[PDB]
């Protein structure tokens, strides 16, 4: 029957494609022309339609396509745009969840993790070469990503830069594919030139490349690399950033056989070059990881904590940790007697000294190209190469010697944190666009105002894997609507691992090793 | 418990 | 490449009291759709990727009736006219191979009597045009049979049919030279 | 950053820079096009962009361009047209005078003459050899103008005659390296 695609696709074309995958590659073809017309965009390369209709996937998607032939293979690099269509339903998967002796089915929907199997991508790869005619070529994946059905698809500014940013990366897999010279301190290493960095305590958060809001309690900064008495390059302007990275963190209630309860859990959130640098490479973003290191590593991430004091709507206030403490309690925070002191004391006695740092991996994030290795590297039948990847990215970075500070092959790059991550965002007050993170450890306490019996049905929800994802995930969004609200938009999931405390202590000693040093401007606190 | 692949590119 | 081994086929005849439209949107008559779909087993389908269907072809049938005195046989002998070949939309192709087997499914429409429902009178309608009563004014009655309400039986319909209707119709079809399968129709 | 936008600008490209440029891109573009159509204009002659997020500029520029491959010597012809914008600050330099028996100091704008330095120059050419593929070629410049930030862009009458003396001005520039014959009094 599905055979039949043999005969059904030998000749001749047909009148289909769904409403949104039709309007999708009309603004597409659109901002690729205007594009071209400021001369913003090379004239280079093809956009295709890929049809559910025409063939094998549940949900259609535009495909952002560039190609060369490298040393005689001819090499396609795709990145993928999801269409999810509200109108559409496409058939659920059973989920049968043995509990213990009961055995019950939930049906459900595909998301974008189900849908791009790996048949999804090969079908994808089929269909570029009947629109490019390159029957024999190799298809690199730059990661699927998804423009989500719920907004209206006039913007075209951000359209625009959704297109140039998956070229971008198609040029730079092409590159790496060509062998093009990776990054490394040594670039950076310039005879007069050095580094330094600061943390950003933002009080405001960051956006991706559809707009959607991003959580992030701390910004590392780290500044451009140079010297006062260095050649000034004519009448310039420019901000003096490298690199940055989003992290967040939370406060994790955690057992013990002495420690406090509570672990500074670092989240890296998100990673990004400095926008005056083009290309993404796992190099660039290896490097800027050592930000989040030094958060913990030679600053503290604790002043992130500070309750926003004269603020009464603040959902996260640290007066919340009284609940978990001894006291059963908030602690008032609202008083000209809560002073700094107090602060440090509840940490004192509440927050464990030691950091841990991990990461979010999303296989549909604005870096999926790359996240994909990281998300590998966790485990699996590739894990070895993708860990073999890791290994040599930042090897290129330092010129070799990561294996000095310790064995790959018996310290795994990242580990399963075990619980995932559901992404989305619910409307504050203004109607303004928020993370959904926000009701973490302080801000459940806060939510259900110390009725410790609801949150800790919330907190085992969010931590306890035995308990089959999609009951968690239930829980989760019943959750949201009781303590959030219901004004909540759910979107692309993502996975949480933990970096191994050996690749991190490789990766920031192997730098500053190698003599790229990096200042602290915040001297002392 | 158990990580599935998908088709990355590439790196390998 | 029909003959899966995890592959079988199945047909519908559907009897809807509804036209279809032919390539610029005028209407087709017809009395029986006939489906024929390809059933797969419960196992790995191409489809767990995506949403699919199992329509392979189709063709229209009109159920006609010719007027044959004999100065006996039932006075009207029922035709299979076929007014509509078409493939699945999923089959971009075109070919004498594909016309030839989705004819078999016009042979099929008169499996048992199920051709003969097109005969059957159908709801609530007052003065309307297929209505088998008709039959009575060429039958000894010479007059309208009363069908439409609530006191004609379905009894009475069978006995209609076994006096005026002989049970064995004659395939026929239409042949449009300037029709999308004129390619195949003028061979 | 310069170590690295070596090899880390080759792949990918941007939006951004200043609005009033892009605005006065796509009004050369389409007086270009007029004059082709009118045939006032050969449609053998290239435009390109000079930016500031790309170039590190101080005045952003639009570039007329024409080519000539001269005795085997590749050679690119320019004719520059700098924009200022008064909404947008530029960098002062410092002028310390020494005022008598007192150094004081006064800071003024860069003005199109401190902008358009030497190195200013040499990254023009660069800029259209990346754009026109001939990497190796020689460049001319063939004496750049500017359209002050004052007024409308509404002109389309001066600004096509700006394109087309900037296309004389670089033929005229080719047809010296050619050796055209000068003009004489016989």
């Amino acid at each position: 029957a599905g055979n039949l695609n043999s005969i059904f696709q030998r000749s001749g074309r047909t009148d289909g494609g769904d409403a949104r995958a039709s309007e999708a590659l009309a603004v597409f073809n659109k901002l690729k022309e205007e594009a071209i017309a400021q001369q913003d965009l090379h004239d280079d390369f093809l956009v295709f339609r890929f049809d559910r209709d025409q063939n094998r996937v549940g949900y259609s998607a535009l495909l952002v396509v560039k190609r060369a032939a490298i040393n005689g293979q001819q090499v396609i690099v795709t990145r993928p745009l999801v269409m999810p269509n509200d109108q559409i339903t496409l058939p659920t998967k059973k989920l049968t969840i043995q509990n213990g002796m009961h055995q019950e089915t939930i049906e459900a929907e595909a998301d974008v993790q189900d849908v791009f199997t790996t048949q999804y991508w090969n079908r994808i790869c089929d269909s570029i070469r009947q629109q490019t005619g390159k029957h024999d070529a190799m298809v690199i994946n730059a990661g699927p990503t998804v423009i989500p059905a719920d907004f209206d698809l006039k913007d075209e500014l951000v359209l625009k830069q959704l297109l140039i940013k998956s070229v971008n990366l198609c040029d730079d897999m092409l590159a790496k594919r060509s062998g093009e010279q990776p990054f490394s301190v040594a670039m950076l290493k310039g005879t007069d030139e050095t580094l330094a960095a600061r943390l950003n305590f933002t009080g405001k958060p960051m956006h991706d490349s559809l707009g959607y809001p991003i959580r992030s309690d701390i910004l590392v900064s780290l500044n451009r690399v140079k010297k006062p008495g260095q050649q000034e390059n004519e009448f310039y302007e420019a901000e003096d950033k490298l690199n940055q990275v989003s992290c967040f963190v939370n406060l994790e209630y955690t057992p013990q056989p002495q420690l406090p309860p509570l672990t500074p859990a670092i989240v890296i959130t998100d990673v990004r070059q400095a926008e005056w640098l083009k290309a993404n490479t796992m190099e660039l973003y290896l490097f800027a990881l050592s930000n989040a290191f030094r958060v913990t590593a030679n600053q503290s991430w604790a002043r992130s904590l500070l309750p926003q004091l004269g603020k009464v709507k603040d959902m996260r206030d640290i007066g919340a940790i009284g609940y978990l403490s001894r006291l059963a309690a908030r602690v008032e925070t609202k008083t000209e007697t809560f002073t700094d002191q107090n602060f440090a004391e509840l940490l004192y006695n509440m927050v464990r000294p030691s950091p841990v740092f991990m990461s979010d991996l999303n296989r549909f994030g604005d870096n999926a190209a790359i996240e994909n290795v990281f998300i590998d590297a966790l485990g699996g039948v590739n894990q070895q190469r993708a860990v073999a990847a890791i290994i040599a990215g930042v090897n290129n970075l330092i010129g070799g010697g990561f294996e000095k500070f310790f064995d790959h092959n018996t310290m795994p790059i990242i580990q399963p944190y075990g619980t995932d991550i559901q992404l989305g965002y619910y409307l504050d007050g203004e109607g303004e666009k928020q993370d959904r993170r926000d009701l973490d450890v302080l801000g459940a306490l806060n939510a259900s105002d110390g009725n410790i019996q609801e949150w800790m049905s919330w907190y085992g929800t969010q931590c306890n894997v035995a308990v089959h994802p999609e009951l968690r995930a239930r829980q989760s969004k019943n959750f949201d609507r009781q303590y959030l609200g219901n004004s909540v938009t759910y979107t692309t999931r993502a996975h949480r691992g933990i970096w191994n405390p050996k690749f991190i202590e490789a990766l920031d000693k192997a730098i500053a090793s190698v003599g790229l040093t990096v200042a602290m401007d915040n001297v002392a606190q | 418990p158990q990580f599935g692949v998908g088709q990355g590119s590439g790196f390998y």
